[PDB]
RNA sequence: AGCUUUGCGCAGUGGCAGUAUCGUAGCCAAUGAGGUCUAUCCGAGGCGCGAUUUGCUAAUUGAAAACUUCCCAAUA
RNA sequence: UUGGAAAAGAUUAGCAUGGCCCCUGCGCAAGGAUGAC
């Protein structure tokens, strides 16, 4: 759950 | 601790009895006059003493 | 991080709004990378468990869930949306538009007061509620 | 002395449900009564040639303990568009008024 | 064979409070049931 | 059989009630809590947290402060 | 009888109950002393 958002944040930044 | 959910029930259903001691503790019969009054016309004590 | 639950489609959003009956649904439309959304989500996480009794927070990505862009005028980089029992609640912040916050306040107490006022007005029955503060001026001196 | 209480008064418990939606809860009171164990009557007081309810309605439930339990559970429950407040029906008739007058002087 | 049980003062007070609450609840249920009028205030 | 005790609950009169009345799910406690008197002596809960049910009636504000179709003109 | 038209309930105050205590009466449990051909 948290990792799914972390990967999205890292990819977009 | 989480903040309790705000709610507004009926403030008071009955009066008298203990209710009076309750206010007596906090909200007792003060002077209730010349303390929250402003005296529109004249000035008490000094002008800008504050 | 972003421990706040996320909604990945319009279906999640439109049953999340109808899921809560005694709690105010808060939806953050925006993007995690967006800094302003980062500030607001940090504030929300700081108060995520404080308002658990009468409020819930969900995060919605605009790119992932773009169906609400036209209907809710989601043209700002970030918006905050308040719902209760399927009805939107407008908040009179003094910014010109009462539908969405559209800004990130650093003080968590301001958001706590805003959500408390929204809950009080929604349970009482008013669709439009007045913010207990004026945000037209940033109060910087 | 409106002749309308002769259909639901059967030595049952009458509950006055007010603070409901004026344009809502037309027949939702019937659903609430059916949910209630007694499911006897859920009459809604409305004005003729008005198009909307008059507010409080009279729900007649045969079982008194079940009526009390439902009133405890449904007190402030969100029914329709507003929480319906349930209290006890008064039913002050001419005989009741005469009895009250007799007991007032004594 | 049977053995009695002795309860302390606090236990007796709690039992009295519970019994009074049960009696009050029974009276309230009887009054709300319409079986008998409530007792006259005094 | 008469009489009486302790404890308990019901009922009743009178009295008290914020140095008062409780919950405590937290902790400690007769395997001893707390003690400046009587200390090779006394013997109970104490400390923090959090509270102070229901009915009736009256009054104020307000146009309306909530119980089931109301109004107008005329005769009987 | 007749004709005609159609605050999502506030606020303050008082009484009683509930709470606690002395006493009374009763019930119950467990007893105490004692009278009688």
């Amino acid at each position: 759950d948290i990792e799914s958002s972390l990967k999205q944040l890292a990819e977009r930044r | 601790k989480p903040l309790p959910a705000p709610l507004d029930g009926q403030r008071k259903k009955r009066g008298g009895r203990r209710y009076r001691k309750m206010k007596e503790r906090l909200g007792l019969t003060e002077i209730r006059k010349q303390a929250n009054r402003m005296s529109f016309g004249e000035i008490e004590e000094d002008a800008y003493q504050e | 991080s972003y421990m706040l639950p996320h909604l990945h489609n319009g279906w999640q959003v439109d049953q999340a709004i109808l899921s809560e009956e005694d709690r105010v649904v808060v939806i953050r439309f925006g993007h995690d990378w967006d800094p302003t959304c980062m500030k607001m989500d940090e504030v929300l996480y700081s108060i995520a468990e404080k308002v658990k009794n009468f409020a819930v927070i969900y995060l919605v990505d605009i790119t992932e869930v773009p169906d609400f862009n036209k209907m809710y005028e989601l043209y700002d980089p970030c918006t905050v949306m308040f719902f209760f029992r399927n009805k939107h609640i407008m908040i009179d912040l003094g910014t010109g538009n009462n539908n969405k916050i559209n800004w990130a306040m650093e003080d968590k107490q301001e958001m706590v007061d805003i959500i408390e006022t929204v809950y009080r007005g929604a349970r009482k029955g008013r669709g439009l509620v007045v913010s207990p503060k004026d945000y037209s001026t940033k109060y910087r001196y | 002395e409106d002749p309308s209480l002769l259909e639901w008064d059967a030595d049952d418990f009458r509950i006055f449900c007010g603070d409901l939606g004026n344009e809502v809860n037309d027949d939702i009171l019937a659903r609430a009564f059916s949910r209630f164990p007694s499911f006897l009557k859920a009459k809604v007081i409305r004005d003729k040639r008005t198009g909307k309810t008059k507010g409080y309605g009279f729900v007649s439930f045969k079982d008194p303990s079940d009526y009390v339990r439902a009133m405890r559970e449904m007190n402030g429950k969100y029914v329709g568009s507003r929480p319906i407040k349930l209290r006890k029906s008064m039913w002050k008739d001419r005989n009741l008024d005469v009895v009250r007058k007799k007991q007032k002087e004594k | 064979v049977t053995l009695g049980v002795y309860l302390t003062k606090k236990e007796q007070k709690k039992l009295r409070r519970q019994t009074r609450r049960e009696a009050q609840k029974e009276l309230q249920e009887k009054v709300r049931l319409g079986l008998m009028p409530p007792p006259e205030p005094k």
